[PDB]
């Protein structure tokens, strides 16, 4: 019984395979003779090996954006890591800009010019505006008088990153609105409720398409630091530079406090919770695959990869299923090692390197590998199939029953027309 | 296509670790049915949706792992010691018998601009209901028309086109019939039906008039079905 | 079983080793001087040589231009990179015109370059941070250093780390028991998933559950990355990828288009010259394709004049089908295709011809095999006729409603009557327009 | 064989127990 | 260093001239248009004295006869550190700079300060490094040995150098470069030690370097405005900077010319198609041009009569007599036989095309009938069709293959012309079918 | 119009006392077995028993002794009303609200109805919910510009509003909208408006004009 099995190429291979027809200058009526007659020889290896596995010509590995830094990197009890990643573009600024027009000194007016701007004609002090300060306290209703003229003279995120719902009185011009007093319901609000269910569109669209369980398709090419600026024999330069970059309110503010460190805080030294540094500000990503933008080689598109791979994992059930004992006929080494690692992860029973003693004695034994008398023997694969008849002929020789022969070929390729 | 477990049983015991500052959450559960009883541990999203829709010991709930969905199905227990702080008045249920971890597989649908619109940056899920997707860039469509087809390829994914119909399709600058006239002819493409009642009139964007208001290059390639 | 949409009968130019066209190869039928010249516009750019090269394909409609374009697209394979574009896509709201031709010009610019990665991973075991001395003095975080301690296969190496890289590796949200990917090119963290040493039976997570990794936990790995000039100046214009509070704030933001200045494309350009130098980058310069670009304005064209003078541009391919045509912009200029004469000058034209009768029939011969669809011989001679009579397209479009008719018949022959069936139900433009002059109220 | 469950530090953390009978707070 | 694959003024290297001014017949990749080359060289000699600003020349002439090449051989011949902007007349359109404010950015673009600073180095190649740690590590001890061709040290290291040297870790046989006074140290390479690559460096270990700094005014009035940080200056918006912070920059460069401490570089603007400017861009730049820091512009145009825009009048040259009134103008004239066949052995030196004597006469007949561009784009696409026949000279019938193959203007509009039921006119109307 | 049922409990604060564990763990301090809270109100005094979890909301929301109170039934989550009128004069200065004893039971069961339109439930909705991020509050503190809502969340607002009338919670008001002057109008509006029309949930649009033959803005001709 002699039957052939035809796959159909990936999405991978056609573009291996593209390259491999647009490199070598479109010789394909060659290829195709070299191929009918038997350096073309170590062209169609190329063909032969994409067709066989893309891994062989060119091997997966970790998918990661283009990192355009200049770290450290080692020219090769415990191992310092200390991140050191630069930019390679270097922007270079003389000190005599730096030391005269933002550094104050005696002979410059910045400090004197930021007083004056600032704090002497400020129209929200309190020591000469008193009437607008009490005008917008009766307006918004803030308990202090000089909460106007601190909002306006620090950054926005510091704004933002120390805000504090302190409470405001009752006697003001200013009241709840009809959006937040619905919003102020369903802070805490369980499900069934109608106000809360009402309220809560986007989780129940979140959870309708199980969007916790869904994979990341896109990552950026290149990733880059923020551009290097160099400002050669100034240490406040890059003290300036090292705390616009580091500034410890906005770092701790985006990241978290280990707990037993808020317990050494807490308990150990009495700090109350009100004076902890307030953190947990960092929006939460929408998977835990979105988190990132490395993709991990898994053990799924490895299988998928390969159409020949792919179908005989199909097959393998059948006979796996009908208890048979099957033999995979090879020519090469890389894919020893390979069918060796697929078969380590599908945890078959599969021989290690008195081979036929080994097959006669021990029937436990499921997937023997060769490459170029076993009378129980049932199925024979030719998985890199050739169609010289010298050798096939001494392999099913070499291999009571029925036997079935298995030839798997892919469609659109040298195995076509071969 | 998508594997899921549902997980049905009463509630035990609910132990809840918390830091001081309350960010980090973990945690064990104690569920149980009729035949077994095993104990599973928690995360932050499963503590979340564990505090809100309060969860005390007897209660019976449904858990779906792939959705992070749960549901209260009622109470058995009938604790006598109630404090007196809410009117919950849950229904009560019967015992759940039998396995207590049940696979099914579920099969939803996405549109290919919920993808874009989710993979375009941190927080697209907002901007898929607040419409603010301000022009995703083309390396995105690329990767994500390449991802579809790698689905499609591993039998995870399948792509069901459907039908896109604009009404009243003279009110058109020719710019948009010239960008349609090459957006017609890319894979992911749906099968478009445009509406018309207009003669030769003028076309939006130039000075010419033209049968039913467009130009003959957007005419070459269409069937027209005439009505009475 | 297989999409197909107007195209993907054509597999390439379909020419010989001497570059001469052969009459059907590819899908192709007939074009044989335009598919020459498409040759030898391939074999420029394979050459890697020339730069600001600008070609011209000027002809009727449905004469084939977007197709010799995907076949210089397949010619080429997917190495070189191929931009297509349509003249309406440079009107955008949030940048001007000019900067989006930049863009598109320095994205068909294609990279080659191989990158060593210090990559440390493995499955963490112990994770111990330190406390600091003062840690309300507002200066300096809250933990000094943080002890994380990770094994491999035949390896277990102890890591002390500064505060920034624990606050990625506390955003990931790591434990005891988890595989983890550190490179320290970026600071980037990876957490892969639970180790496999632990029961799996218990999560309430649907995580995955990995292996420990093979190697000892510090490695050098080598790895081929592709990428384009654009991708360069987008990631150098909006900074994401350090651990710095600027970068960390740049992803959360809504992104934008920026008019990216020349100092940065110079540096990009110095950094990926040296590069170059040392052995590690490959240039492999592109196409951009421009689909009617009867619809850009002067100002683009005027833009366009100088841009190709620069000395990293790509060959750019343009296409059009207009006569004596004012160009857009202005009231007066009558130009060939629409096409100003100061570009005319820097473009070779080539000039697509009308098909014929039997020409037209092997098209619908073609089309119907790839449509998986078998045709009899009258009912061929009927759509080479209606070919003829009203428009290639026509033509082609009406083989799917006749292939409906026939499978809603219990049959799998396409015969006379489904055409005329097809004639019925489904009309042409000039029929509609012939009906619109003799109408009441503009039926 | 069987494999042993991961192992579950929490250390200087509160406690919420909710059981059959009474319902428990830790408390710093 | 400045990658290109090859440019199509990449011939030109600088303007050929003697030291009286004289233009001579082939120097430099120019060829003849002498007049204008001397007026060229006297603009050049005006920028490089530097005691003169804001005056406008303007280039105009019939099309494809070498203005671009002239601002070209300009650029190469002013050399490195003096700036040199050249903008086209529609990138001023922005959506988020105004017109005036862009004109105003560019015209600051073009001129630059000359600082010369000191700054004191150490680079040698690391010997051996000790790091010693004490019982409890609060202390940090080292030792570094550092030596170049010369001289041998052994330096005594504190805490933040050993901080330092642990970050971005440095082995033995390392080449560094160290500066003291900002704690920035590179690693150079690896020396030539089998037991990149760069060699040990030689002389004194502790060199007092002079780099000298040229920054442009845009620089520092981005710096200047408290807005926007020096990111803007890649990012690219800076977003209507106002005329205060200008002002202080104008002063405190006066004061640092006058102190001493500084010098003014001047430079060159130079705006190609500058016809396609808007009738408020030319009033702004009448104006711009009498203040003290104003470059001296170029501008080129080919128009004649033609309507300027925004207006609904003619005007010569696409530009208003105001404007015209403050210019004075270097006309280019048409080219020869002579000429246009050394500008062609000169583009096929460049494009390393070998030419037979009668495939160059033939593509000067066909440039001297047609156009100078056509002929200059055919010699390139001729040296394909040669290699496909395996032969290293383009021959006659390549350069007729090619001729044949790739259309010029006259020719596509004759065959345009009698055959115009087949392309779409004015009106939108086209046939499609073949009969009838 | 929307109707609900709310149970609260409020009204001054007499007690306030974490009852402990008969058998505390280890590691630990005053682990609560319950809360017992007394309220008092105006011909009114009750003391309840609450969660230990209660307690983080009474010392998160700074409650004591003398304060009036709010308690919601199943949420939880009390809130501070203010200070009783009885504490007015305890200080000579004092920043502090001072508001009037409650009347009525401390319990009591009240049925309120409720009035919204679509438009207050597409811009709640599509506004992101008060949450730690920084985007939420860096938004909030910044120009609320508008955008363009899709059609996707009034999709889900139309499916969750029908939802809970076939329950006969919920009673849908339709209105009027009027446009006066709709000469001004251009014809795109007017396009817009004829693919409006046919919706399930439009209301009735009357309009008003007072112009004879004129043409439509935007076209030349009609
Ligand atoms: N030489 C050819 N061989 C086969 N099919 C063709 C050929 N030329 C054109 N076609 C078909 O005719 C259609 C013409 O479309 P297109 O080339 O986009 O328009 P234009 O010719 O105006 O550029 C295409 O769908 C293509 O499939
Ligand atoms: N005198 C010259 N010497 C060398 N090359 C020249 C000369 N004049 C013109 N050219 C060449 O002619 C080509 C096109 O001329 P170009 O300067 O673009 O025309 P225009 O002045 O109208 O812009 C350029 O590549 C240029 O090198």
């Amino acid at each position: 019984i002699e039957i052939d099995v035809l796959c159909d190429l990936t999405q991978r291979q056609a573009k291996l395979y593209q390259v491999l027809k647009s490199q070598i200058s479109t010789n394909y009526d060659a290829i195709e003779n070299a191929a009918t007659n038997d350096n073309l020889i170590n062209a169609v290896m190329q063909f032969r090996k994409v067709c066989n596995h893309p891994d062989l010509f060119e091997r997966a590995d970790v998918d990661s954006p283009f990192s355009f830094t200049t770290f450290g990197k080692t020219t090769s009890k415990f191992t310092d890591l200390i991140y050191s990643s630069r930019n390679p573009i270097k922007y270079s600024l003389p000190r005599l800009i730096y030391e005269d027009l933002i550094l104050p000194n005696y002979n410059n007016d910045v400090d004197i010019a930021n007083k004056l701007k600032n704090v002497k004609f400020n129209i929200f002090n309190p020591s000469t505006n008193y009437e607008l300060c009490l005008f917008l306290s009766k307006l918004t209703g803030e308990p202090s008088l000089n909460e106007f003229f601190r909002v306006s003279t620090t950054p926005l995120l510091k704004r933002v990153i120390e805000r504090t719902n302190g409470p405001k009185n009752t006697d003001s011009l200013s009241f709840k609105t009809i959006t937040q007093e619905l919003l102020e319901v369903t802070r805490n609000a369980p499900s069934e409720g109608v106000m809360a269910s009402l309220l809560n569109v986007e989780k129940h669209a979140y959870e309708r398409e199980y969007l916790n369980c869904i994979q990341r398709g896109y990552h950026p090419n290149v990733s880059a630091p923020p551009v290097t600026i160099e400002v050669l024999g100034s240490s406040h330069v890059t003290n300036s530079i090292n705390n616009e970059l580091f500034d410890p309110l906005i770092s701790q503010a985006l990241s978290d406090i280990p707990a037993i460190t808020q317990y050494n805080m807490h308990v150990k030294k009495g700090i109350p919770v009100e004076d902890f540094p307030k953190t947990g500000l960092f929006p939460e990503p929408l998977n835990k695959n979105f988190s990132s933008n490395i993709s991990m080689p898994s053990m799924d598109r490895f299988i998928t990869e390969s159409a020949k791979l792919r179908k005989l994992d199909e097959l393998l059930v059948k006979l796996k299923s009908e208890g048979h004992r099957v033999l995979i006929y090879f020519q090469m080494t890389k894919m020893m090692d390979l069918m060796e690692e697929y078969l380590t992860y599908r945890q078959y029973n599969h021989i290690r390197l008195d081979l036929v003693h080994d097959w006669q004695t021990n029937p436990e034994i499921f997937v023997f590998l060769l490459s170029t008398n076993l009378t129980a023997a049932d199925t024979v694969i030719f998985y890199d199939s050739d169609w010289n008849p010298t050798i096939d002929s001494q392999a099913m020789d070499r291999a009571t029953r029925q036997v079935t022969v298995y030839r798997l070929l892919v469609r659109g390729t040298i195995e076509e027309r071969m | 296509k998508e594997e899921t477990e549902l997980i049905e049983g009463e509630v035990v015991e609910i132990q809840i670790d918390r830091s001081i500052t309350g960010g980090h959450k973990q945690g064990k559960l104690t569920i149980k049915t009729t035949d077994m009883e095993t104990i599973y541990e928690l995360g932050n999203k499963m503590i979340d949706g564990l505090t809100k829709e309060k969860v005390l010991a007897g209660d019976v709930i449904s858990i779906d792992k792939a959705s992070g969905k749960i549901t209260k199905l009622g109470r058995s227990f009938a604790r006598s010691r109630d404090y007196d702080a809410m009117g919950a008045d849950t229904r009560f249920v019967q015992c759940p018998e039998g396995e207590l971890q049940k696979r099914k597989t579920v099969v939803h649908t996405v549109s290919l601009h919920e993808i874009d619109v989710i993979n375009s940056r941190t927080q697209g899920f907002l901007a898929l209901f607040t419409g603010d997707t301000g022009e995703i860039r083309s390396e995105v469509r690329d990767q994500i028309n390449t991802k579809v087809a790698e689905w499609k390829e591993e039998g995870k994914a399948e792509i069901v086109p459907g039908v896109l119909f604009i009404d009243e399709v003279h009110m058109l600058d020719i710019e948009c019939f010239s960008f349609i006239n090459r957006a017609l002819e890319d894979e992911f493409a749906p099968i478009v039906m445009m509406a018309t009642n207009r003669g030769v009139s003028k076309t939006r964007g130039t000075n010419y008039k033209s049968p039913h208001g467009l130009p003959l290059d957007l005419l070459d390639r269409s069937i027209i079905i005439t009505t009475k | 079983v297989t999409r197909t949409a107007a195209h993907t009968h054509i597999k390439g130019l379909g020419l010989d080793e001497s570059g001469v066209a052969k009459r059907v190869e590819g899908g192709f039928v007939g074009q044989i001087e335009a598919r020459e010249a498409c040759g030898v516009i391939v074999d420029l750019i394979k050459a890697k040589k020339m730069s600001g090269r600008a070609i011209l394909l000027a002809g009727g409609p449905s004469t084939g231009k977007t197709a010799l374009a995907l076949a210089i697209s397949q010619e080429l394979g997917p190495k070189v990179p191929f931009c297509p574009l349509v003249g309406s896509e440079l009107y955008s709201v949030e940048v001007k015109k000019t900067e989006t031709l930049m863009e598109n010009f320095r994205r068909a610019i294609g990279l080659r370059i191989k990158e060593t990665k210090e990559v440390y991973e493995g499955e963490v075991t112990e994770l111990t941070p330190e406390d600091a001395e003062n840690p309300l003095g507002g200066y300096g975080k809250t933990i000094s250093h943080v002890i994380v301690g990770l094994k491999s296969a035949k390896g277990t190496k102890t890591l002390r780390l500064d505060p920034t890289i624990y606050e990625s590796i506390q955003r990931e949200k790591v434990s005891i028991g988890d595989v983890i990917y550190i490179e320290a090119n970026t600071g980037a963290v990876k957490r892969v998933g639970r180790s496999d040493a632990y029961a799996t039976e218990f999560d309430l997570e649907t995580e995955e559950y990995v292996p420990l990794p093979k190697g000892e936990v510090h490695k050098k790995k080598e790895i081929v990355q592709d990428v384009t000039l654009h991708d360069l100046d987008v990631a150098n214009a909006r900074p994401q990828g350090g651990q710095d509070v600027i970068s960390m704030m740049g992803q959360l933001l809504k992104p934008k288009k920026t008019e990216i200045t020349e100092k940065l494309r110079q540096e990009v350009n110095k950094v990926v010259a040296k590069y170059i130098d040392q052995g590690v980058a490959e240039l492999i310069p592109g196409v951009l394709f421009i689909d009617e670009v009867n619809m850009l304005d002067i100002e683009i064209f005027t833009y366009l004049n100088k841009a190709l003078e620069s000395n990293i541009a790509p060959v750019v391919v343009l296409a059009s089908n207009r006569g004596m045509t004012t160009v857009r912009g202005t009231e007066d200029v009558i130009s060939p295709h629409g096409v100003p004469p100061d570009l005319i000058d820097r473009l070779l034209i080539v000039r697509t011809l009308p098909y014929d009768k039997d020409e037209i029939r092997t098209i619908i011969e073609r089309r119907a095999t790839v449509e998986r669809l078998q045709v009899e011989s009258s009912a061929l001679d009927l759509l080479a006729t209606m070919g003829t009579e009203t428009s290639l397209r026509y033509a082609l479009q009406l083989l799917a409603p006749c292939g409906i008719l026939a499978q809603t018949s219990n049959r799998k022959e396409i015969v006379v009557n489904d055409v005329n069936e097809a004639k019925l139900l489904f009309l042409d433009a000039k029929r509609s327009t012939k009906i619109l002059e003799t109408s009441a109220n503009y039926l | 064989f069987v494999k042993p469950r991961r192992p579950y530090n929490s250390e200087g953390m509160t406690r919420i127990l909710r059981r059959y009978e009474e319902d428990l707070f830790c408390t710093f | 260093k400045s990658l290109s694959l090859i440019a199509a003024h990449s011939h030109i290297t600088g303007l050929g001239l003697d030291e009286n001014l004289q233009p001579r017949p082939t120097s430099e990749g120019m060829v003849g248009q002498l007049q204008a080359r001397r007026a060229a060289g006297v603009i050049l000699k005006m920028v490089q004295n530097g005691t003169i600003a804001g005056r406008a020349v303007l280039v105009a002439g019939p099309p494809s006869t070498g203005k671009t090449a002239l601002a070209m051989g300009v650029s190469q011949s002013l050399g490195k550190d003096v700036p040199f902007t050249a903008i086209a007349g529609s990138e001023i359109f922005s959506l988020e700079l105004s017109k005036t404010e862009a004109l105003t950015q560019a015209f600051r673009k073009s001129i630059g300060i000359k600082i010369k600073e000191e700054t004191e180095l150490i680079e040698g190649e690391v010997v051996e490094i000790q790091i010693d740690r004490s019982i409890t590590g609060g202390h940090k001890q080292g030792k570094l040995t550092i030596k170049t061709t010369d001289m041998e040290t052994i330096y005594e290291l504190g805490n933040k150098m050993i901080d330092g040297l642990t970050k971005e870790k440095v082995l033995a046989g390392d080449v560094i470069s160290i500066d003291k006074a900002s704690g920035k140290i590179t690693k150079l390479g690896r020396s030539f030690a089998r037991s990149r690559f760069v060699q040990c460096p030689e002389g004194e270990l502790q060199k007092r370097k002079t780099v000298v700094h040229t920054v442009s005014l845009h620089e520092i009035d981005v710096i200047n405005s408290r807005t926007q940080g020096f990111l803007a200056l890649f990012t690219g918006d800076t977003g209507e900077i106002r005329s205060e912070v200008r002002d202080q920059i104008n002063t405190k460069v006066a004061e640092w010319k006058e102190e001493g401490k500084a010098e003014i570089v001047p430079g060159v603007l130079f705006i190609d198609e500058v016809h396609m400017l808007d009738i408020e861009c030319f009033s702004f730049i009448n104006r711009a041009l009498e203040d003290e820091f104003a470059p001296i512009v170029m501008m080129a145009t080919n128009r004649g009569v033609s309507k300027t825009r925004g207006t609904n009048y003619k005007s010569p040259h696409g530009l208003p007599l105001d404007l015209l009134d403050r210019s004075i103008i270097i006309t280019t004239k048409s080219y020869n036989e002579q000429e246009i066949k050394t500008i062609l052995s000169i583009r096929a030196q460049e494009e390393e095309v070998e030419l037979s004597s009668d495939a160059l006469d033939l593509l000067t007949k066909t440039g001297v009938e047609t156009s100078l561009r056509y002929s200059s784009n055919l010699i390139s696409v001729a040296q394909q069709i040669a290699m496909k026949r395996k032969n290293n000279t383009v021959e006659v019938e390549d350069v007729k293959r090619a001729y044949l193959l790739f259309l010029d203007s006259a020719r596509s509009v004759k065959y345009v012309q009698e055959n115009e039921s087949q392309y779409i006119d004015d009106q939108g109307n086209v046939q499609i079918s073949i009969a009838k």
